[PDB]
């Protein structure tokens, strides 16, 4: 006791807990079609279950992963055997980065070198994917456990906050500020921003504010609180999924959920930060951002909130003033879009309270399984709703904002050399960019490349109705599918299904982009 | 603040001190241990003392005498300063040491002769060479007068005359070269070679053959003027033993155990080629001095360097116009094209047993093809800025015309690793429709494309060789060699790989140990001690490892 | 490939060398040199409470 | 003897330190067989080395063989330095031993 | 790169012959009798000079 | 004061680890709490006499063979009838007899005993560190 | 060849999470379809080794029989109404090497092609060589 | 001028430069290694033989 060691000593090291270390990232080796391990994103094969995990080398997400997380998905929705999936990132800082950069900077360029700005073809197929992405984690038919184990800048975090069972666990970093480099949220993040409590998901867009571990929780993005090591256990016991029945498997999957801290960064903030977000206009915003800061109050409360409000002044002025009125325009519509649902269908906040609290956890009485159905219908809507609006934002912006081509560059220019940290120059009406985009067909925006009329006779994001069970080539496998039509006696339209898998293909998008690319260059001659 | 002392590591007292020559003597003595009994050092000291100012004219030892002695003589106690005794580690005492240019070279022992002693700092006074010597005639009573004052035969008279009369030797004239040519010394070399060269010391040619060869070639490299080709021509041919690895241009125009010795018959000093550094990096230097011509303007190179890309067929009709006579003899004229050390008297040998190439078609010289007369400007130019000094200009030039052959005009003026790198277990169609239209475009050197250079282990390359004449005469460990090598490795783009090789078979000829049967003991085949090859490691077999008692080095 | 007769593999030979040392498979060194020019083992946690 | 098979190895090598080359290997291995030979001319009861006088034949055979094909024209003047019989393998060898 | 190894080996061939030189050097020493008998040839030279 | 060879390979415990063992733990709650929700269910509890005097040696379960002829037959053959759940504590000793027992079995061991007898996993249902 | 029917072996192991294999494009792509397939959880590509992670179920693995066809030594083609006859009544997965891939043999049966007869994977006892 | 095309190049040079960074440092490391193995003794290994493993038991009969 005197110099010898304890056990219950502090510090006493464990030997054989330190000798039996691994390191986490070697858990995803056994993942890939060749071995290798450089697609995009990697599906393992077990019982019962699905796993797929992103291995982008830089933690971005493009064409190719989309594509690959599409059919991947598509498959396992179908699949009946597989009664769950799971969702991860093989990366060591990331979970998702979003979408590329890079890609966004070259289409921006591509529209803007056009006197008349015309959409792009690969452009509008990049979005429509990733909306397409999006809805389909968001609307997905079985337990879907995401886990965000891994920072997540930019956008990238709403395939994780879309999922049934969205996780976050310690070093579950969230910096969603798409504005610093002239973009808005996206792929549903300005939906997962809006179904936050008051104007939280507003401040965090437009100040960037990083909330890490057990704050994702408290927040609400992130529904649940569970450990990696529970991934590798799922996948092993996955076999009783096909023993118990639907309802009894999706029970058993909440015996890895945890208890997470309590500590909440934003605890005493959420008023403030509420009152001082809760206007209609950013303008509106910085007026009481700085009087809070020159409310001459020497109280404590007083200088606590003058601090922060001048902080967030300096965050806000350094960003892109068009994006910051953009992504706001798109979450407070989305956020009334809730508050008008909510006033017609005559629900008071007691009894959207219970509705919600069915969302985290399998409901055992009919009322909850009514009130689940409700927050479904309510979820639904909405992030349809946000869907269009970010696409129609996003098309507008693409063509007209030159802040977003310059805030990109300067990104770049900062992520590569560390002294290229300089801050870009910067130079509204909601409707201008919320009204419905003007297509082809036998309306006030700019125009659309003919080409895209095959793909897309409309460039509106619409849900497209997919089928829930596996297509066969054999004529009684075929009946008994739910979609089998006896007056024709295939089970889907192959005229459409041919547009779906040319849409859904790398090939011909890589074709298509590099054939721009050399147009592109010869713009340069002229 | 005396330099041995420095060596040592230390501030120990050196009384004989209180442009340094270059030979110091050190009289190793331990006075301290007998101070009341003079004992032999106090004798051995007064000996050197009534001998030395008299060996040594001058129109322990006086101020005057210590100055005028042609060597640095300083005396040491190793009974009284434990960190010089450790450094020198003379096994007894008095002794006399001699460092020369802080280099051992020398130890005369306790109990030598007297003809030893005037020996010793004879070869010290001539290896360090108002001063004289004594005459060899008089040494005899200047040494009889310098031990009378301390307390002669017919023999002894006549070896100290001789001993004192002998001129420098073949160990004391090989270092003092060795280390002028390490200093790079001209006029000390030249006078050396020149004396080593003398026809009264033709008799030590088995032994100053190889040295004064090298000394000629060094100081043809380091004339000030670009080395004459036709001279070093001579030079390579008699080192080498043979002319058929130099350029053609330069090539000068019966009893059973007779005819089967004659195999092992080499003529070429390879000992010195494959031991010394120095003459390997000489040998080297050479190479690369050969490899550019005399008559080339400075500035027209540069104008011609500026202008050609390699590739440009717009311009190129106006380049070649405007070459000089003398600029174009340069560009024409033969070079190497392997190491010299490499292929030598096989280079005669015909190789025989592809695809579109960046080479003009139908291309059989220099100005037949754009990217040739680009390269050959550029190794031109290297090699110039190589014999100068700017070995780091020399370096990057080398690389850029090795490039412009290998890889393609334009992905050398990219100056940056290749975008993608086709032919790897995943190919990306973003790269495969990237590829551009210079894909099936490849080669090198001009005659033979890398498809040949992969197939025959004797082809050349004169640009290949540049670069290996450049690194083997700066060599390995140099920063600038380092450098260019991992920038060749990046911009050739095979950085990062990783070999992937199945082991070899463990099958093994002759079979398994066998015990001759009945009463003999004898075996068959190996001992008791052989390791099959199907047997764990080492490591595995004996997990402790060396006991604390055994022996660290097992030589015996 | 079966019959390796003296013609079948005279005929067959893509080149002089089979330079196996050349070829490129991938490995984990190249993966992890890879990440070099762009691992923290972790032990498990006890969930006391 | 390691004299001589040095100074075959200058004579015949690529470059200052090539001993693996099969022509420097075919020179080392037809010294260590004149050496052998000479060896077992004096000790006539050693067995073990005609065995290994054997192993070294057929290490050399092959190497040829691996040379002829690989570079012809150094196969023929290496074994023309060498005084030895330039065996050509343009054709599988006989079963008939006067062939 | 071969031949940038070539310099490297050269390098380490002359180093383990620097240590040889340095074993004889310590045998030449040790022998007296050579030493004393070599002076004596030398004396004998001068002699027959004279 | 020891002599023999010295291991150099230490074998991890993936089954009794923090989170496996939080996981037997939740799974083993739900099906206790679902057994205890109904009434007039017994459970027996079997270990070791070094390892528990007191505890009754002989019980309905147990079958005492005497024979040799019967040496193959198991012991804890008619437990079915009384127990609804056999908490095991000496699954090492106990393994030739909860082999396909016609009851739910919770076991406690060691992982020392786990890796040392593999075999236990196939008559053990529940565990519990 | 060889090296496909070296991994049979690496294939066939039981009680095991992961085995290792020799590496060659041959098994590469055997490997991409049985994981196409759904017969191993995935696999690695080491240099000159391929570390296979095994699928298990109920304790078994998924893998239970390995009948290999066409040796190194012996090649074995089939038509396709000889590959049908052969295939006749069986869940197996037999594998075909054709000058369209490494296939199956209903792939192969599909596309009425001649095809290579490699090994067959949970087919029971059907084999005619 | 292509704000996108300027980025690209501006990353490989970047690459480039980390590439020979890295390169050079291993080339150092692995030439200090083989030049220490060689100067280096040769090791005598002093353990046990391996008359055990002289004789190996494979499967038997037909079939091996």
């Amino acid at each position: 006791v005197r110099t010898g060691f304890f056990r219950t000593d502090p510090g006493f090291i464990d030997p054989e807990d330190v000798l039996f270390a691994e390191d986490p990232v070697r858990t995803w080796s056994h993942a890939d079609g060749g071995g290798d391990l450089a697609e995009e994103v990697l599906e393992r094969s077990n019982v019962g279950m699905g796993t797929c995990i992103l291995n982008n080398a830089s933690g971005v997400l493009n064409m190719k992963g989309l594509c690959g997380l599409f059919r991947k998905l598509r498959d396992l929705e179908v699949n009946p055997l597989k009664r769950f999936v799971v969702l991860t990132s093989r990366h060591r800082h990331f979970f998702s980065t979003g979408f590329d950069l890079k890609e966004l900077l070259f289409l921006a360029e591509l529209t803007q070198k056009s006197t008349e700005k015309t959409i792009p073809l690969v452009a509008l197929w990049q979005l429509r994917n990733l909306c397409d992405v999006a809805y389909l984690v968001h609307n997905y038919t079985k337990p879907l456990i995401v886990l965000m184990n891994g920072a997540t800048a930019g956008s990238g975090a709403s395939l994780c906050c879309l999922a049934n069972r969205s996780a976050a666990y310690h070093s579950s970093s969230f910096t969603c500020d798409p504005t610093a480099y002239g973009w808005i949220p996206d792929s549903g993040m300005s939906f997962v921003l809006a179904n936050l409590r008051g104007s939280l998901g507003v401040f965090l867009a437009l100040t960037g504010h990083t909330l890490s571990g057990p704050d994702l929780i408290w927040s609400g993005l992130c529904k649940h609180w569970i450990s990696p090591e529970a991934l590798p256990f799922l996948e092993l016991t996955a076999e009783k999924q096909l023993e118990v029945s639907e309802r009894e498997a999706a029970v058993l999957l909440e015996e890895h959920f945890l208890d997470a801290p309590d500590a909440y960064s934003l605890d005493d903030w959420e008023e403030v930060i509420h009152e001082h977000f809760d206007a209609p206009t950013v303008a509106e915003v910085r007026a009481r951002l700085k009087a809070t800061a020159s409310r001459q109050s020497t109280s404590v409360e007083g200088q606590l909130h003058a601090a922060w409000a001048r902080a967030v002044l300096d965050r806000l002025a350094r960003r892109s003033p068009l994006a910051a009125d953009v992504t706001f325009a798109l979450i407070r519509t989305v956020q009334q879009l809730k508050k008008q649902i909510i006033q017609d269908a005559g629900i008071f906040r007691s009894e959207w309270h219970k509705i919600r609290r069915t969302g985290l956890s399998v409901p055992f009485t009919l009322q909850g399984d009514c009130r689940k159905q409700i927050l479904e219908a309510v979820e639904d809507r909405l992030v349809q709703e946000a869907l269009q609006l970010e696409l129609r934002a996003a098309l507008r912006l693409l063509a007209w904002s030159t802040d977003t081509i310059d805030g990109l560059r300067s990104e770049c220019a900062g992520r590569l050399n560390p002294e290229y940290a300089y801050r870009p120059q910067w130079k509204f009406h909601k409707e201008s960019y919320l009204t419905p985009l003007q297509d082809f067909f036998p309306r006030a925006g700019p125009h659309i490349s003919p080409s895209c009329a095959y793909f897309f006779p409309t460039p509106e994001f619409t849900v497209t109705p997919r089928t829930f069970f596996p297509l066969s080539a054999h004529p009684l496998i075929r009946r008994i599918h739910p979609d089998f039509d006896e007056e024709t006696g295939n089970d889907h339209n192959p005229y459409a299904m041919h547009k779906l898998q040319m849409q859904w293909n790398h090939s011909l998008f890589i074709q298509e982009r590099m054939q721009a690319l050399r147009h592109f260059r010869n713009v340069a001659n002229v | 603040s005396h330099w041995l002392a420095r060596r040592a590591r230390g501030s120990r007292l050196a009384t004989g001190r209180s442009e340094s020559k270059p030979v110091t003597v050190v009289y190793a003595h331990a006075s301290s241990m007998e101070t009341t009994r003079p004992a032999s050092s106090a004798s051995l000291s007064r000996f050197l003392s009534n001998l030395l100012p008299r060996l040594f004219l001058f129109p322990f030892l006086s101020p005057s005498q210590r100055q005028s002695l042609p060597f640095n003589f300083v005396t040491v106690d190793v009974a009284a300063e434990p960190r010089l005794g450790a450094f020198l580690a003379l096994p007894s005492v008095p002794a006399l040491v001699c460092f020369y240019r802080k280099k051992l070279y020398s130890v005369l022992a306790p109990g030598a002769s007297d003809v030893a002693l005037l020996r010793f700092l004879k070869e010290a006074a001539d290896l360090s060479e108002v001063c004289s010597r004594v005459s060899p005639e008089n040494v005899a009573e200047a040494v009889h007068g310098a031990r009378v004052a301390a307390a002669l035969t017919e023999t002894e008279a006549v070896a100290l005359e001789g001993a004192w009369a002998e001129r420098k030797d073949v160990q004391c004239l090989l270092t003092q070269l060795g280390v002028a040519m390490t200093r790079e010394q001209a006029e000390e070399v030249q006078t050396l070679k020149n004396e080593l060269v003398a026809e009264d010391r033709s008799e030590d040619a088995v032994l100053t053959g190889g040295r004064r060869l090298f000394a000629e070639l060094q100081l043809q490299l380091t004339g000030d003027s670009p080395p004459d080709r036709e001279a070093l021509s001579t030079l390579l041919s008699d080192i080498l033993g043979s002319a058929l690895s130099l350029p053609e241009s330069l090539q000068p125009p019966t009893g059973y155990a007779e005819q089967w010795a004659s195999l092992y018959q080499i003529e070429g000093y390879w000992n010195e080629l494959e031991t010394s550094p120095v003459c390997a990096r000489l040998l080297a230097k050479a190479t690369v001095a050969l490899f550019d011509h005399e008559q080339v303007n400075l500035q027209e190179l540069d104008l011609c360097i500026d202008r050609a890309s390699g590739e440009d067929d717009e311009e190129w009709p106006s380049i070649r116009a405007s070459l000089s006579e003398s600029l174009k003899t340069a560009l024409n004229a033969d070079e190497p094209v392997r190491p010299l050390d490499e292929a030598v008297h096989y280079a005669h040998l015909t190789m025989k047993n592809l695809r579109p190439s960046f080479f003009f078609l139908g291309s059989t010289a220099v100005l037949d093809c754009p990217l040739r007369t680009a390269s050959r400007l550029r190794r031109l130019k290297a090699a110039r800025l190589f014999h100068g000094g700017a070995y780091e200009e020399a370096l990057k030039f080398a690389v850029f015309a090795y490039r412009l052959e290998c890889q393609g005009p334009v992905e050398t003026r990219r100056a940056a690793a290749p975008e993608h790198v086709l032919g790897k277990w995943r190919d990306e169609e973003a790269a495969l429709l990237a590829v551009d239209s210079s894909h099936d475009k490849v080669g090198g050197n001009g005659t033979e494309d890398l498809f040949d250079q992969m197939a025959c282990a004797r082809a050349g390359w004169p640009a290949r060789t540049l670069l290996m004449a450049m690194y083997m005469a700066l060599g390995a460990k140099h920063p600038a060699v380092q450098r260019s090598r991992a920038e060749l490795e990046v911009l050739l783009g095979t950085d990062g790989f990783v070999p992937v090789v199945f082991p070899h078979t463990r099958a093994r000829a002759g079979g398994k140990p066998i015990m001759m049967r009945g009463k003999s003991g004898k075996w068959h085949w190996l001992g008791p001690y052989w390791k099959p090859p199907w047997a764990p490691s080492n490591k595995a077999r004996w997990p402790t490892g060396p006991e604390e008692w055994a022996w660290s080095d097992p030589t015996r | 490939r079966l019959h390796n007769s003296h013609q079948a593999r005279v005929l067959r030979r893509r080149h002089v060398y089979r330079d196996k040392h050349l070829d490129h498979v991938p490995t984990e060194r190249a993966r992890q040199l890879a990440e070099q020019r762009s691992r923290v083992k972790l032990e498990k946690e006890k969930f006391l409470r | 003897h390691s004299w001589r098979k040095l100074q075959l190895c200058r004579l015949l090598q690529r470059r200052p330190f090539d001993t693996g080359s099969p022509a420097v290997q075919l020179a080392c291995l037809t010294e260590k067989i004149l050496n052998v030979r000479a060896h077992l001319l004096r000790h006539f009861r050693d067995q073990q080395k005609k065995k290994v006088l054997s192993i070294w034949l057929s290490r050399r055979h092959r190497v040829m063989k691996y040379l002829y094909r690989v570079d012809f024209n150094l196969y023929k003047y290496v074994c023309q330095q060498l005084r030895i019989k330039c065996v050509r393998f343009a054709i599988p060898d006989s079963r008939d031993r006067q062939r | 790169e071969k031949k940038v190894t070539q310099s490297l080996q050269t390098a380490r061939v002359s180093r383990r012959k620097v240590a040889h030189v340095l074993w004889l050097k310590k045998l030449q020493d040790s022998s007296d009798f050579l030493q004393e008998q070599e002076e004596a040839a030398r004396g004998v030279a001068a002699l027959a000079r004279a | 004061m020891n002599f023999n060879r010295i291991p150099t390979r230490l074998s991890t415990h993936y089954v009794c680890d923090p989170y496996t063992t939080l996981m037997h733990y939740r799974r083993t709650f739900k099906f206790l709490q679902a057994l205890k929700a109904k009434p007039n269910c017994r459970a027996l509890c079997l270990g070791n006499k070094n390892q528990v005097i007191s505890w009754p040696k002989h019980f309905d379960g147990l079958t005492v063979v005497t024979s040799a002829v019967a040496a193959q037959s198991s012991i804890l053959s008619s437990a079915s009838v009384y127990y609804s759940l056999i908490i095991c504590l000496d699954p090492v000793l106990f393994a030739k007899h909860l082999y396909r027992i016609n009851v739910p079995v919770l076991g406690v061991c060691t992982p020392r005993e786990i890796h040392e007898h593999p075999e236990i996993l196939k008559v053990i249902d529940y565990l519990l560190p | 060849m060889q090296r496909a029917c070296e991994m049979v072996v690496s294939l066939l192991r039981v009680d095991a999470l992961s085995q290792r294999c020799p590496f060659h494009v041959l098994n590469v792509q055997i490997l991409d379809l049985l994981q196409r397939e759904g017969l191993i959880r995935g696999f690695k590509v080491d240099g000159t080794k391929i570390d296979i992670l095994l699928k298990h179920y109920k304790g078994a693995p998924v893998i239970r029989n390995i009948r290999v066809v066409s040796k190194p030594s012996r090649d074995i083609w089939l038509t396709p109404h000889e590959l049908k006859f052969r295939t006749r009544f069986n869940t197996g997965l037999w594998i075909m090497q054709t000058s369209c891939g490494v296939i199956s043999h209903r792939d192969c049966l599909r596309m009425g092609i001649g095809g290579k007869m490699l090994m067959a994977i949970n087919n029971g006892y059907q084999h005619f060589c | 001028e292509s704000f996108f095309l300027s980025l690209c190049e501006l990353e490989q040079k970047k690459r480039t430069e980390r590439a020979i960074q890295h390169s050079q440092d291993l080339w150092k490391k692995r030439t200090a290694a083989k030049d220490a193995h060689s100067e280096k003794t040769p090791e005598l290994y002093d353990g046990p033989f391996w008359l055990k493993f002289w004789r190996r038991k494979k499967r038997p009969g037909a079939r091996g």
